């Protein structure tokens, strides 16, 4: 499936082969000042969701369940006409308005059950 | 009924953005020498790798007009061509007056060429020494304001000083290979019957584009790539008559053009260390350059043309004439043969009509008559803005050939007469986009964005 | 709070909102070298810090306990008044002299420490 | 030991100290164009191999076992022969061929691996 | 004046031969041949390693 051959095609073929496309983030060398300025773009894009992702708790790769429920205000749907017959590439699109209170959600939550680790581990 | 978000990270999601794209090109360019050329000294080695790779279903959109990326390459040429010029002589001294011999003859119906005597620096800055050097005549104009025969002054010299290209760089169009970097990707539409917008039926990935030749011309488009399908008609528009109008052909046209003049190189000092080469004498006879072009083959090509054509302007007729006039420069197909600019008339080409029947080869008198145009040769180039404009072309000694494909034609549109069908077309160009667009109408850029979001029935188990 | 209101505040206050300030590594598009130079400094500088808090095994975000002890001799402090009325900004310029000692403390420990997770795991 | 001081030592010996060399990826300051691509390929250098050991899920720093076995045929050796008189810099030459096989392996083990750790938690 | 334009070098710019120190970038080494016997070829008996020349 290489790079993008997984689009289209449904979000459970799509949930394998995430490794093939985290791959993928190398590429180039220079004349001028454009390419290396490529680079540079490059590097601090994947560096931003690196350390993004990484905030969530989500240090296990690449697939992360988090403690957030879903309100069912943003998609009123069942779990199979999700995920059974949809595909991801228009999904990124249908959820697209809703990302920023999502994403304080992940922050928060985290950010508060960190501390936990500490307290259920001071009784020693 | 308990569903928990999850994050998926690598996901195949994409938004068409902008982005700088590197050059590329094929191994074999890197034999040659530094400055000899771009392809080699100023683009990165690759094999056009990874190879293509189909995507099974994709919903997709396109505009090849608004495209950045034939933007981007109009800048990385221009850019590109000032940084060429730079390390050669940019003449100066040649502003001097030139003194040209009045030749007059019963219309010869061969150009002449103009030979003419100036003063030059020899070896030391203080003497001075004359010389002569043949020059074509567009390059050479009149000084006085009286009606004086005797003297004259290169073209220039009134706008910039023009810079001699120096020989050990060439004008070949070596492809270039267009990749994007990482993080980004291009979709390049495979469908066969794309027309330049609305949605694609079939897509594809690929990490570099294939095989786009740097090559310019006014009118005609040459050794470009084919299309797969009908000889498909483009426009951004046709309410607007202005917007240009790109024709792209199926199967090719041979067409050969040659100077049969054998000139001969002259090595003229100008001040330390540089030199200014010009013509020094024409050996043998003196003769007329030209392009041929197979006869029944172009006008099975032109009513080719029209069969598709016909369909956007219904009920009315596809008649063809000359272009509308004007500058030499905008008239005239123009082109390099190998390190001369020619400057063709094409009036012989576009000069007929079409009734909506498709005719057959026969009957041919012998098939290997050509129609045949007639070409002017200047040597002060003016092309493009930006770039420091004025080049001066050095002469290449013997005779040449440059024997191409026609592939597509530049076409524009006078306004409606009298409710009646012969509204004519003419060809026509000048904005390079256009050139380089008829090549990228395949490919479009991508962002992709691989952080997604969504549910799923599986809690922290923190 | 933000980027620095956290600061002057006590160490309790500041102890959250870490992730405010984790987040703000990034700026900038380039005219000219200088900007490309502060850009490409400003990621090897992280890079720096989040390479080099994971030796110490704090792959865990960004509080993380170590076995190391505290000797009471660097401070000679209650963690009361480390703690209560005490702030950050004023806490790294007490304790800035000791810094080299505490470094290589947490490098070793984690370094003997990782073995021992093959050495109670090989058992099977 | 500092930067290659355990090379040509036994592999048991070199085992130690990974953390003197994992430090030492950091230098320079710039004149002209050629120092900052030096820069920026460092940091490139590095990042690749830091992003691409965390897809095997060793995200635990630097010493991590998997679940692959070893195919005999590769070394077709006992673990004393390899480790107690070898050392590291000639063993990298003797296992030279055969990288591409194992580190597919060691990608498409943890690609799998990973679910099950949604399926062992979907159960509450 | 027969090959090109000569440039006066500024008088307030030096020719001496202030020593260079090269010094590989981070991820790279130099290992110096520490033999006293090298004779330009084949293996070294003795190595060092130094950051900077
Ligand atoms: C283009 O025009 C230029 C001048 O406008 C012309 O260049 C001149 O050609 C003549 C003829 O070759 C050169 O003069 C010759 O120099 C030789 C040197 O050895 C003399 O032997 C020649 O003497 C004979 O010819 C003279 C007539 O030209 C007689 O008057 C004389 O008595 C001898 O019979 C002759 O002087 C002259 O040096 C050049 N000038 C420059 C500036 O180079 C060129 O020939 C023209 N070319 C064409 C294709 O029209
Ligand atoms: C200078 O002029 C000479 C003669 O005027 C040119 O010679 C001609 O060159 C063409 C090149 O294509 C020759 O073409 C022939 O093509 C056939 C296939 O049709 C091929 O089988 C032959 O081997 C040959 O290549 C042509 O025969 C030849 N002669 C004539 C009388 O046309 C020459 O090309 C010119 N030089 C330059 C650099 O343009």
């Amino acid at each position: 499936l290489g790079f993008l051959g997984a689009a289209g095609s449904t979000m459970g073929a799509a949930s394998m082969t995430l490794t093939v496309q985290a791959r993928n983030l190398l590429s180039g060398t220079v004349w001028g000042i454009k390419q290396l300025q490529a680079r540079v773009l490059a590097v601090e894009r994947y560096l931003r969701d690196q350390q993004l992702l990484g905030i969530w708790g989500c240090s296990g790769k690449l697939i992360c369940c988090t403690n957030v429920p879903w309100n069912s205000s943003w998609s009123n749907r069942n779990l199979s006409e999700i995920w059974d017959n949809m595909t991801w590439l228009q999904w990124d699109k249908e959820i697209s308005n809703y990302t920023q209170i999502i994403y304080g959600l992940l922050e928060e939550s985290q950010n508060q059950q960190e501390k936990n680790e500490q307290d259920l581990l001071a009784l020693d | 009924e308990n569903l928990w978000v999850t994050v998926y990270y690598g996901v195949p999601v994409w938004k068409e953005a902008k982005t700088t794209l590197f050059c590329a090109s094929d191994a074999r360019a890197y034999e040659k020498e530094v400055h000899n050329v771009w392809a080699t000294h100023a683009c990165v080695p690759t094999d056009p790798s990874p190879q293509e790779l189909v995507l099974g279903n994709v919903t997709e959109n396109f505009n090849m007009w608004k495209n950045d990326m034939v933007d981007q390459m109009h800048e990385d040429i221009i850019s590109l061509w000032d940084q060429s010029l730079k390390p050669c002589v940019k003449l100066t001294p040649l502003c001097v007056t030139l003194i040209c011999s009045n030749a007059t003859v019963k219309n010869g119906t061969v150009e002449e060429m103009k030979n003419c005597s100036f003063n030059t620096t020899t070896e030391i800055r203080d003497k001075e020494k004359k010389e002569y050097a043949l020059f074509y005549k567009p390059d050479i104009v009149p000084l006085s304001e009286t009606n004086n025969t005797s003297e004259y002054r290169l073209i220039n010299c009134n706008t910039s000083a023009c810079t001699q290209a120096c020989p050990k760089v060439t004008f070949e169009p070596i492809p270039i290979h267009y990749c994007a970097p990482a993080g980004y990707a291009i979709l390049k539409c495979n469908d066969e019957t794309f027309n330049g917008t609305g949605p694609c039926s079939n897509v594809s990935t690929v990490q570099c584009t294939h095989g786009i030749r740097p090559v310019v011309s006014t009118q005609l488009l040459l050794n470009g790539s084919l299309a797969e399908k009908e000889i498909v008609i483009r426009s951004e528009n046709l309410t607007n008559n202005a917007k240009i109008i790109i024709v792209h052909l199926h199967t090719p046209v041979e067409i050969v053009c040659t100077r049969p003049n054998n000139n001969t190189r002259k090595s003229v000092r100008i001040g330390p260390g540089q030199t200014f080469y010009a013509t020094g004498d024409i050996i043998g006879d003196i003769k007329q350059a030209h392009c041929n072009i197979s006869e029944e083959k172009w006008n099975d090509t032109l009513q080719k043309v029209g069969i598709e054509l016909q369909k956007h302007f219904p009920n009315k007729t596809i008649k063809y004439n000359q272009s509308a006039g004007g500058d030499m420069e905008i008239t005239t197909h123009s082109f390099n043969c190998g390190g001369e600019f020619f400057y063709c008339n094409t009036s012989n080409l576009f000069n007929g009509t079409y009734n909506g029947t498709y005719i057959s080869t026969n009957s041919s008198a012998n098939s290997t008559s050509t129609i045949t145009l007639q070409c002017r040769i200047k040597q002060i180039i003016n092309m493009w803005q930006g770039v420091g404009r004025c080049m001066y072309a050095p002469p290449i000694a013997g005779n040449i050939t440059c024997r191409s494909n026609i592939t597509g034609l530049l076409l524009t549109r006078d306004g409606g007469t009298n409710s009646n069908e012969t509204e004519t077309f003419r060809p026509a160009g000048g904005d390079m986009r256009d050139n380089w667009r008829s090549e990228l109408y395949k490919y479009k850029v991508v962002k992709i964005e691989p952080l997604g979001v969504a549910p799923t029935r599986c809690k922290r188990r923190v």
